[PDB]
This record gives C-alpha cells, sequence and structure tokens, in this order.
C-alpha cells in the first residue's frame, strides 16, 4: 500500500494493514518485498530491537498485530516520541 | 540432487538458543526422520521441506512466533533476532561441515560468517 514517512502519518488502523502487508509476504516465495517493508518498518517506529516487534514479541504481550500496535504505542510514549495519528 | 541421509540429534524446548555459538544447532532427530531416503533437485528444495517439516513438528513450532511460523510453513528460514543478523542476511542459514543430515547445522548468519572465517 501508501509507506508513511513516520508513524504520526500513521493511525492505528492504518498501522495494522501494513502489519498483514508484511504477513503476507512472509509467505510469499522470496522475500525481496518482504525486506523493503520490515525496512520502513524498523525505520519509523525507531524501536531499538527493531523486527523483533514482529518476530520475537515478548512474553508479556500478544503475538499478534493488536500487540505489536500496543507495544510501540507504550514505548513510543514512554520516550516521548510523538504516536500515532488521531484520525 | 540426491537423498536425505542421517539420524539428526534430540533437542529441547530452546532449540536454536545456541545456534549462534560453535557449530550451531543440529537437525532435530523427528526432523531427520521425516526427511531421511528422501530425494531432492537441490540444496534449496531440501531447505525448504526442511522448515516445512519444523513448522509441522508441534513440539518445535511452539518455539517460535506466529510470523515466524508462517515463514516456515512455505519453506522460508526464520527471521532470526535483530542481534545476529549480518548485512542482507536476515534469517537463519544451514551450515555444512548427498544431504547428510547429520552434517548440517542451524546457524546464525553472524555465526556463520565467523565459522567460514576461522573464528
Ligand atoms: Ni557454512
Amino acid at each position: 500500500m501508501e509507506l508513511k514517512n513516520s508513524i504520526s502519518d500513521y493511525t492505528e488502523a492504518e498501522f495494522v494493514q501494513l502489519l498483514k502487508e508484511i504477513e503476507k509476504e512472509n509467505v510469499a516465495a522470496t522475500d525481496d518485498v518482504l525486506d523493503v517493508l520490515l525496512e520502513h518498518f524498523v525505520k519509523i517506529t525507531e524501536h531499538p530491537d527493531g523486527t523483533d516487534l514482529i518476530y520475537y514479541p515478548s512474553d508479556n504481550r500478544d503475538d499478534s498485530p493488536e500487540g505489536i500496535v500496543k507495544e510501540i504505542k507504550e514505548w513510543r510514549a514512554a520516550n516521548g516520541k510523538p504516536g500515532f495519528k488521531q484520525g | 540432487p540426491g537423498k536425505a541421509t542421517g539420524k539428526g540429534k534430540p533437542v529441547n524446548n530452546k532449540w536454536l538458543n545456541n545456534a549462534g555459538k560453535d557449530l550451531g544447532s543440529p537437525v532435530p532427530d523427528r526432523i531427520a526422520n521425516k526427511l531421511r531416503d528422501k530425494e531432492f533437485k537441490s540444496f534449496d528444495d531440501f531447505r525448504k521441506k526442511f522448515w516445512e517439516e519444523v513448522s509441522k513438528d508441534p513440539e518445535l513450532s511452539k518455539q517460535f512466533s506466529r510470523n515466524n511460523n508462517d515463514r516456515m510453513k512455505v519453506g522460508k528460514a526464520p527471521k532470526t533476532r535483530t542481534q545476529d543478523v549480518s548485512g542482507k542476511r536476515t534469517s537463519f542459514e544451514l551450515h555444512e561441515e548427498v544431504y547428510d543430515m547429520d552434517n548440517i547445522s542451524v546457524v546464525t548468519p553472524k555465526r556463520h560468517i565467523d565459522i567460514h572465517r576461522g573464528k
């Protein structure tokens, strides 16, 4: 879909769509497209563990698109970074 | 092009925990039993079947996230933790010490580079 330049451009729902796009490419024959989407994910989230949020989720949260958004929302807020768009 | 042979080794609930050390993780005995005597057109073909069998083994699949199980289900190697990556190499690799499973091990890209560079 459309890749926005920052988290502030994404509503939580739109971020979830990006996560399901990544899930679809996980099952594609190659990782060519997947890897670009993952680079984008790492770049806009700014979380130090990057792709681990998707592939190695912490046991204290759910391993699902909703859990990933929630973890990102709490981490960004905790580090004083702008959150998801409210639209 | 050849057949898969070997017995593999028993593994616990933390199979790939040491994939980043020494020679990495061994082919699980249960997986070896599924692949033994089967014929493969190529190594890549063997590798896809290998990961697919891992996704079908309840004891092994429970050790991976949903996203990683989907990758293995279509025969792709699971992604490693960010810290074990090496440039564009971001998923576990099979290292070889026709397809002898007792000579094949699962390693992270980082550890795999070192093995071949004498480290
Ligand atoms: Ni090797």
